[PDB]
RNA sequence: GAGGUAGUAGGUUGUAUAG
RNA sequence: CUAUACAACCUACUACCUCUCU
């Protein structure tokens, strides 16, 4: 909007404030409301004087003692301060308890005052502060006037305590202008005050550029012969409806002919217009037939009138129509508008259809006329109708013809023109008016729409006492003389460069210094509440008898610059006012603040971000899903584990042996046993399985496999003597190798080769056997079975074979018992159940169609069981799929999966229709025996799990080695790792009233007994009356309107600088033509050594707020710049010596939950992205000091956000460390010695399918081929899964984060700090020195030296530097002074501070410019929300309920919020230390503070501010977002003087957060709005809102079918909406 | 018959022996479309008949596959009333010319029954009210409603109750003059 | 063991809505 | 980033059909 504004309009309020401070003062100003926060305010600031000199403070009210209730302001001081504050009730009684030397403020009646000075219960010296009440008021006048004739001016000045009265305003004072004067200086000599003004009329009338104003007369109306018919007819009908007999028409003849009278018959109809719609609806409305015949005639008179004017002007024949009959009028205004052709004329009345009906008009006049097209012109749903088009209206304009609401409150653009058709007859609404046209030139127009001479007398009045309010008031405004010289003198003078050598550079000088400035202002970090503006000192001097004027400029609280700039003087004020501005400029110059994402890192490779070739092309091609993404996926290798690359055993070399060692520890549950099977121990197993290597496994986790027999850990055990092979030995184990993985299991598939001597996935797994005397080894003699039945085809064998065996039991007992008859070319291979001795093959089959089962093998395969007398088997299916990892009966949540009915487990326990029964004849007992098939089938999960733990601990090798975190091969023996386990469990009337006080009463006058007729008013009246009637502010009715738009340098140096020579400066300057500013701080510099004491005039309101920076010592410094034990959150364990994170947690980091594994990511990557928030946020505060809140936080934002985790977790590569699908052992899992062809894939899709043509056999290999000849057998004729898995970007950065918080929870927020370095975003400063001795040590941080030898060791956290800002000479004491009162905050909150300029810094807003000492709460707010964030992440992570992803997400997004720290900074009293003077934020915080204790501060987010049967509709509570800033800011204040210490944090906050914590954490509550949706989910609705007369407030109302309509209040959209649906809710319960 | 093909297929070669063998190959990771392609081994030992299929679901991936091995093988209210009004008008007839081309100043016509000849001609009727009151001057006043669609009251006032009545009609003669003329 | 219908439990990807 | 609804897909279960085994 390019406010380039004057000087620097501060907050009028506080002005006036500071003006109260300085002086004995009668306050102008009208509302109430404003003049409580100025009466709060200034009792805060001298309640620090009245503590340290043991004073008191009294507040003299009128209401006081009539009402039971206590008054208003006494609800403030006790509500919104810390001040003992006490009330005296009507006929109070004195009790005991109770004192005014114990009391902080005493609000009492005048009368009873001035019983306490009677009887010395109360003295006056003691009394710091009398504040008066409407002392404009005459009845308090006189009340008062035993108090100040017998006690206030017989006391001496010196004793006189300081004198505020909160009067009504000087326009309305009740007196003509005379006796006004008179009853001013008698009440400035009564009360010992001056009137101090400072109104917004007050702020436009000087501190704004002057209006012109000018004003149009306007001419009476006489009839043409249409118009006499009009009158005619009119006045028959008047002087009918006076005889009219009836034993509001008079509104209609009092409107139509005034109507008539002042514009003519145009508007005439047009107002009939109005009237015959307003008849048709009034004369059906009534119930009485008279009255209806009246109106319907009045109705039919209005049909008259419209039907002769349509008979005028349509039939009897437009711009030169429509002004015939209808008076010009607003020809001069129309020109004062087209003279203007940025403009942002504003037109104002005081009726709403008037401004809609002149909005209407100007719209019609914009589009008809050419040369002005560039004027751009119960039951709620109606009210937000029109609602919405007249702010539809206003952006129209705007981008106004306002009305009375558009006069306080309302922020527009500057203006050029402001209009007043009404005839003012207020001078407070017309200089409200008046107070908009800004531009400079603007003007103002009074449209009067003798008596003439009355009307002259009374701007004469309005002027008068505008120059008593300007004369009187606090510090002035130049007059635009000086503006003038300014100009002259800044034609010819060159502007200052930020570079010398560059002339188009930044151009500013005198004549743009002050718009920086203020732009600058206007630009730090602030909330609508914050009015950031800078403090200008003045201040006269004589140097050779000439006045000069030196400006102490004092820029706001937020910015950096923390010292008072001071101007060098000039003539005048405005040439110093232009040279403290640009001296200003270039000391922001000097450290750099000319003026987020502007700013940049201050170290390398934090503004570096280098991104890789091909995927910085994938980042600027934003048509492909973006990288960290979800949606975005690459295909990585699955990393088969070093120690199993490389590793196959060779002939000749020693070997290490493993045997696979399971133990089964808890047996499957009877329930889950449907079949009712006898329990197999695979520890009973005499034959296992064993893996051959010679590359040494590392120590690793046993860990859990869920298979029939149920939960069998797994662990692997060396054999201490090591095997050497021969090459036999190789060939058998080779067989032995295709035979497991190629027949008992199957796991061998197409495109699939037994490759013994692979470099990559090579290892042995041998047949072990426990041996007979003890111990286990390979067993040989079973190899050699292997290589006896190899793949031999199972065999009928004839009758005469059957017949000759009989039935061994032990060969068919412990065996797999596969059928011969039936399927030959894939066997099925069965277990053994139970053999059963009293079936056989004559037993009854169970079955209709056949007989006994002789009889069956007979018909339906054609042989005959030789045997008949032989026991029959009990059969079961071996394990079809074998992956075991999954518990086959539990959900993710440890809840139980519904078992078997009983009755389908007795039923088929013992029926022969189900079960399987078999013939041991016609069956062949397979080599492997049962428990080895049992081991045998466990195998491939074993596999995969190893190979899992084994890339966990290649990435804490890794970290170990790069940078020293941990062992680097962790091969001692006396180390075991923790068990990898899934966690499965097996006042708007008071408004009103201030209103009213302006309205009507304005009244009040003391005395009239002296001369008030004192020929100087007299002589200031005509004065007046001349220059108005002169001046052309009279236009007369005839004239219509006025809209109109050398020396040399050493002699301009004499006129600029008096206080130097013509010669000193000829020899001084030479060839320098122009003083740069150092040259004139050097000539200044000059002229203080030649005239070395200097004095100094206070002038103005330039405050005494400050001090100390520009006062106090007022000696010559005046010139120039001279760990809990219930768990921890930063629990540091060592780092030296401590093995690290278990491969267990990091492998549990690593899989996702996509992979459907019991172990998940998802808790850790919370905890991890929260704690890269944190550091991230803590490291950068202590960076980047002066640097405000929003750059860090954009620094952070490119820190976390997940596409530079995605970058750190590709340049770690571990997309090909994680896991991505489930582990299924016929798909995606490669077994030893085998390989998978990645291109075939390509060949795959179509190509290559007339028909086969192939049965692999053609290509025998791929690997051992060249991809020349890949290419040519592919085309000789998207991803890979046995080795490939693919991985989307936003996981790898979940993975990234779930690393961070896996190193988190093993080896502290340090090794987290140091991974985070370990990644590539860096969070500790780095100390690259030269080489440290022992290179082979490294101390927890120093990563490899270099080629020259160089270590990089990273370091902690510095102390950042605290922002006292010493450019005072006493800012210890000044800040000791303005933190009086926060002991008992302390107290209120726990944790005293050490420094306590991070107390003040926390509890400054940035609007309190009385501060110099500190900066605003917005860095430690900053802070203190990733401080909170880790806190609660942690806190809620270590919950042993266990919480899901959405459930910690869901119990942190509700236990973080805005809404939650508020009410928790309420309830503990954090609003009572917010030293703020925002005055709109101090009505928030006040009702929000109020209706707080209403709910007598029981932690309530949502049952203050509805319900349907509290009359609270008016007026709803205002919830602050600043005090929730400040639970985060005094968050952050508390974390930087622990040392930057969390378990101090925790300390403190667990009393004020573990009450929400557990009372959202026990139940489940959701939503408020989704808990009513989840009642019902197509019956609640929300419709739209509706905005209160009142001004801030919004009424929403929800609905829910047969339970009522429930109303809703709020001031946002969203919590009308949220405590409808929860008053819903609790009508419901 | 009409079922599953790899049901109907394993069930007709396992009465002759022989047991196929079906192995995922392919599960596809398309954005929205995350298909599956199966395999079928048939005897890979002797005379391999490895058939593919494609399809969105397992179960109509592992049909396709069957069915292609088998293949192989073989105001404006003030507006409002003023235009029906004029419908009125022209319904009127030749007595608002009459009327245009008189001088109601004279009561030498008579006012009631030029009204009444009104109504008669343009199918409404007349009402004349004298209300039974006097009133501060001690006259009389009379109210003449037009029965048409609007509520309708010309007002008249005079010494006694047939000149009030009179000058009624007289100003609802100057009311259907007024509109008449064009 | 295979094919099929329901529930029950875990999740992956979209579409829409609100903060 | 949080909440809700719908569609697909996957596998852990359970009860039951269509065959087979028995
Ligand atoms: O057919 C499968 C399953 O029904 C059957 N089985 C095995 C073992 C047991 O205790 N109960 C039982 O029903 O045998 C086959 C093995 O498959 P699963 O390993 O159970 O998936």
């Amino acid at each position: 909007n390019l406010h380039t504004t004057v000087f620097t309009p501060r907050d009028f309020q506080v002005e006036l404030l500071a003006t109260a401070y300085e002086r004995n003062t009668i306050i102008c100003l009208g509302h109430r409301s404003s003049k409580e926060f100025i009466a709060l305010k200034l009792l805060q600031e001298l309640s620090r004087r009245a503590r340290r000199h043991g004073r008191v403070s009294v507040y003299l009210s009128c209401e006081v003692g009539t009402s039971t209730e206590p008054c208003s302001i006494y609800t403030m001081l006790t509500h919104l301060t810390d001040l003992r504050v006490w009330q005296e009730q009507p006929d109070m009684q004195i009790p005991f308890d109770h004192c005014w030397t114990d009391y902080h403020v005493s609000i009492l009646r005048p009368e009873g005052f001035l019983y306490l000075l009677e009887t010395r219960e109360l003295l006056l010296s003691r009394v710091e502060l009398i504040v008066l009440e409407d002392c404009h008021d005459s009845a308090v006048y006189q009340r008062i006037r035993p108090l100040f004739e017998n006690h206030i001016m017989p006391a001496p000045p010196a004793d006189r305590p300081r004198i505020l009265g909160l009067a009504g305003p000087l326009h309305s004072a009740g007196c003509e202008l005379q006796q006004l004067s008179a009853m001013l200086a008698t009440l400035e000599q009564s009360v010992l005050c001056q009137i101090e003004s400072a109104s917004d009329i007050v702020t436009v009338l000087r501190y704004c550029s002057r209006p012109h104003e000018y004003i149009v007369q306007c001419a009476p109306f006489e009839m043409d012969e249409l118009s006499l018919v009009l009158a005619d007819v009119l006045n028959t009908h008047k002087s009918f409806l006076l005889d009219h007999r009836y034993d509001d028409p008079l509104n209609v003849i009092n409107s139509l002919l005034v109507v008539l009278h002042e514009m003519g018959p145009w508007c005439t109809q047009r107002a009939a217009h109005h009237f015959y719609q307003c008849n048709e609806k009034l004369k059906v409305k009534t119930p009485h037939e008279r009255h209806y015949l009246l109106y319907c005639l009045v109705s039919t008179a209005l049909i008259q009138l419209y039907s002769l004017c349509e008979h005028a002007f349509h039939r009897h024949l437009s711009r030169q129509t429509i002004e015939r009959y209808s008076s010009p009028k607003v020809r001069r205004l129309l020109q004062t508008l087209r003279c203007f052709k940025t403009l942002c004329a504003l037109i104002y009345c005081n009726q709403n259809h008037t401004a809609r009906v002149l909005f209407e008009l100007l719209a019609e006049i914009s589009r008809r006329d050419p040369d002005l097209k560039f004027l751009r012109c119960t039951e709620p749903k109606e009210a937000e109708l029109e609602h919405r088009r007249q702010e539809e209206v206003l952006k129209r304009f705007r981008m106004l013809i306002g009305t009375s609401v558009l006069e306080e409150g309302i922020d527009v653009p500057k203006c050029n023109l402001v209009v007043r058709w009404d005839p003012p007859t207020t001078y407070r609404s017309y200089v409200q008016c008046k107070g908009r046209a800004r531009a400079a030139p603007a003007y103002h127009v009074i449209l009067v729409a003798s008596t003439t001479k009355d009307l002259v007398h009374q701007m004469a009045q309005y002027r008068e006492i505008e120059q008593m309010l300007l004369s009187k008031c606090a510090n002035t405004e130049p007059p635009e003389q000086e503006q003038c010289e300014a100009e002259r003198f800044s034609a010819c003078l060159a502007a200052y460069r930020p570079k010398p050598h560059l002339l188009t550079g930044a151009s500013v000088d005198l004549g743009s210094a002050i718009a920086l400035v203020n732009k600058y202002c206007a630009r730090l970090p602030s909330d609508t509440f914050t009015k950031l503006t800078a403090l200008w000192r003045c201040t006269r001097n004589e140097r050779a008898g000439v006045t000069l004027f030196q400006y102490t400029l004092r820029l706001p609280i937020n910015s950096p610059l923390k010292h008072d700039i001071v101007g060098l003087p000039m003539p005048t004020q405005t040439l110093a006012r232009r040279l403290a501005a640009l001296q200003a400029c270039v000391e922001l110059h000097r450290i750099g603040e000319l003026d987020k994402e502007g700013f940049r890192a201050l170290e390398p490779d934090w503004e570096c971000f280098e991104l890789e070739p091909e995927d910085e092309q994938i980042v600027q091609l934003s048509d492909e899903p973006r990288p960290g993404t979800t949606k975005r996926r690459q295909y990585y290798y699955k990393r088969i584990a070093s120690e199993f690359c490389d590793c196959r055993p060779v002939a000749g070399a020693p070997c290490y042996l493993y045997f696979i060692q399971l133990t089964l520890q808890c047996p499957i549950p009877e329930e889950q046993n449907t079949r009712g099977r006898k329990i197999y121990p695979p520890e009973d197993a005499q034959q296992g399985f064993g893996i051959l290597t010679t590359k040494r496994i590392p120590k690793l986790s046993a860990f859990s496999i869920f298979t029939r027999s149920g939960e069998v850990k797994v662990s692997l055990e060396l054999a201490k003597e090591r095997v050497i092979l021969t090459s036999e030995q190789i060939v058998c184990i080779n067989g032995f190798l295709n035979y497991t993985f190629t027949n008992v299991l199957r796991l061998q598939k197409f495109l699939m080769l037994f490759d013994p001597d692979s470099t990559e996935n090579c290892v042995f797994i041998v047949p072990t056997v426990k041996a007979p005397a003890g111990g286990k080894h390979i067993d040989w003699q079973f190899l050699e079975l292997i290589q006896a039945n190899g793949n031999t085809m199972p065999r009928a064998v004839p009758d005469e074979e059957r017949q000759a065996q009989p039935f061994d039991p032990q060969r068919f007992q412990d065996a797999v018992v596969m059928p011969w008859y039936r399927n030959q070319d894939q066997p099925q291979y069965f277990y053994v159940a139970e053999i059963c001795p009293h079936l056989s093959p004559l037993s009854c089959f169970p079955g209709d169609n056949y007989r006994t089962f002789k009889h069956y093998y007979l018909v339906k395969y054609g042989l005959t069981i030789q045997n008949t007398s032989q026991p029959l088997l009990d059969v079961d299916h071996t394990s079809a799929r074998l992956n075991f990892l999954t518990p086959r009966y539990v959900n993710r949540k440890g809840v139980a999966l519904p078992t078997s009915s009983e009755e389908t487990k007795r039923a088929k326990r013992e029926n022969l229709e189900q079960k399987q029964i078999l013939v041991p004849e016609l069956c062949t007992v397979h080599p492997f025996p049962a428990s080895l098939w049992r081991t045998a089938v466990c195998l491939p999960c074993i596999l995969y799990r190893i190979n899992g733990l084994l890339l966990a601990d290649d990435i804490r090798k890794q970290v170990s080695a790069d940078l020293g975190l941990g062992r680097q091969q962790i091969e001692d023996e006396d180390f075991e790792w923790p068990m990898l386990d899934f966690g499965w469990s097996l006042a708007n009337e008071r408004q009103y009233q201030q209103t009213k006080n302006l309205l009507i009463g304005f009244n009040f006058k003391h005395e009239d007994q002296k001369e008030p007729a004192t020929i100087r008013y007299e002589e200031s009246i005509a004065k007046l009356k001349t220059e108005i009637e002169s001046g052309g502010m009279l236009v007369p009715h005839d004239q219509q309107l006025v809209l109109k738009r050398k020396v040399s340098m050493m002699e301009l140096l004499k006129q600029l600088l008096p206080y130097v020579n013509e010669d000193v400066l000829a020899k001084k300057l030479g060839d320098r033509r122009e003083l740069l500013l150092s040259d004139l701080v050097e000539l200044n510099a000059d002229w203080v050594a030649r005239h070395e004491q200097e004095t100094y005039n206070v002038m103005g309101c330039g405050d005494s707020f400050d001090n100390y920076n520009d006062h106090h010592r007022l000696n010559l410094d005046e010139k120039q710049l001279k760990l809990p034990a219930g768990f921890s959150f930063d629990r540091q364990p060592d780092l030296v010596g401590h093995p690290g994170p278990s491969p267990s947690i990091i492998l549990q980091a690593l899989t996702m939950s996509n992979a459907n594994d019991g172990i998940n990511l998802e808790r850790l990557e919370t905890i991890g992205d929260s704690f890269l928030k944190y550091a991230i946020t803590t490291y950068l505060y202590i960076t980047y000091e002066n640097v405000h809140e929003g750059k860090l936080s954009h620094l952070r934002s490119k820190q976390v956000a997940n596409l530079n985790l995605y970058r750190l977790g590709r340049r770690k590569r571990l997309g090909e460390y994680m896991i991505a699908t489930k582990f299924e052992p016929h798909d995606n899992w490669l077994p030893p010695c085998y390989y998978v062809p990645k291109e075939l894939e390509k060949a795959l899709i179509e190509a290559k399918i007339p028909t086969h043509h192939w049965k692999l056999a053609d290509l025998l290999d791929i690997k051992n081929l060249s991809s020349v000849q890949i290419c040519e057998m592919v085309r000789e004729k998207p991803y890979n899964l046995v080795s490939q898995h693919s991985i989307p970007d936003k996981s790898i950065a979940d993975c990234v984060e779930a690393l961070i918080g896996a190193y988190l929870i093993e080896c502290g927020p340090r090794g987290a700090l140091l991974f985070m370095a370990w990644l590539g975003v860096r969070v500790l400063p780095i100390t690259r020195q030269l080489d440290g001795g022992n290179q082979e040590q490294r101390i927890p941080g120093s990563t490899k030296p270099n080629a020259e030898n160089v270590v990089t060791v990273y370091g902690a956290w510095p102390t950042p530097r605290s922002p006292l800002l010493h450019f005072a000479p006493n800012a210890t004491e000044e800040l000791d002074q303005l933190l009086s009162g926060f002991e008992e905050f302390e107290e209120s909150l726990g944790y005293k501070f050490r420094d306590r300029s991070y107390l003040l810094q926390a509890m400054t807003h940035a609007s309190y410019t009385p501060n110099r000492l500190t900066d605003c709460y917005q860095r430690l707010e900053f802070l203190g929300d990733a401080v909170l964030d880790y806190l609660i992440t942690r806190h809620l992570y270590e919950d042993p309920r266990q919480h899901s992803p959405g459930a910690l997400t869901d119990l942190r997004s509700a236990l973080v919020n805005n809404t939650i720290f508020a009410s928790l900074a309420v309830r503990h009293g954090f609003h009572k230390f917010f030293r703020h003077l925002s005055p709109g934020l101090n009505d928030v915080i006040d009702r929000f503070v109020r209706i707080q204790q209403e709910n007598g501060h029981c932690i309530s987010e949502e049952y203050y501010l509805l319900s349907e049967e509290e009359c609270d509709d008016a007026e709803d509570v205002e919830v602050p977002k600043a005090l929730g800033d400040v639970f985060e800011s005094i968050a952050g204040a508390i974390f930087l003087d622990s040392n930057m210490s969390l378990d101090v944090v925790w300390h403190v906050y667990s009393n004020m957060m573990s009450p929400e914590i557990e009372q959202f954490s026990n139940s489940v509550p959701k939503s408020p709005i989704r808990e009513l949706l989840e009642l019902e989910p197509e019956t609640a609705k929300f419709g739209k809102p509706e905005k209160l007369a009142d001004g801030r407030r919004v009424r929403v109302t929800v609905d829910v079918f047969c339970k009522g309509t429930f109303r809703g209040i709020g001031r946002n959209y969203r919590i009308a909406k949220c405590t409808a649906a929860k008053c819903a809710l609790r009508q419901l319960k | 018959a009409m079922k599953t093909p790899v049901s109907i297929l394993q069930e007709l070669l396992s009465r002759r022996g022989i047991t196929p063998g079906y192995e995922l190959v392919q599960i596809e990771g398309a954005i929205h479309e995350p298909t599956f392609r199966f395999r079928v081994s048939f005897k890979d030992k002797d005379t391999p008949f490895t058939a593919m299929g494609a399809g969105r679901s397992k179960k109509e991936a592992k049909h396709a596959a069957a069915r292609a091995l088998i293949d192989k093988l073989i105001t404006q209210h003030s507006n409002k009333v003023s235009q029906f009004h004029k419908t009125l008008k022209n319904a009127t007839g030749k007595k608002l010319l009459k009327l245009q081309k008189t001088c109601l100043k004279n009561n030498k016509i008579d006012y009631i029954k030029l009204l009444g000849e009104i109504a008669t001609e343009n199918q409404f009727e007349v009402t004349y009210v004298d209300i039974e009151e006097k009133t501060f001057s001690g006259q009389f006043q009379c109210l003449v409603q037009l029965s048409t669609l609007p509520v309708g009251v010309c007002h008249g006032s005079g010494p006694t109750a047939a000149d009030a009545q009179r000058h009624a009609a007289q100003n609802a003669l100057e009311y259907l003059k007024i509109m008449t003329k064009k």
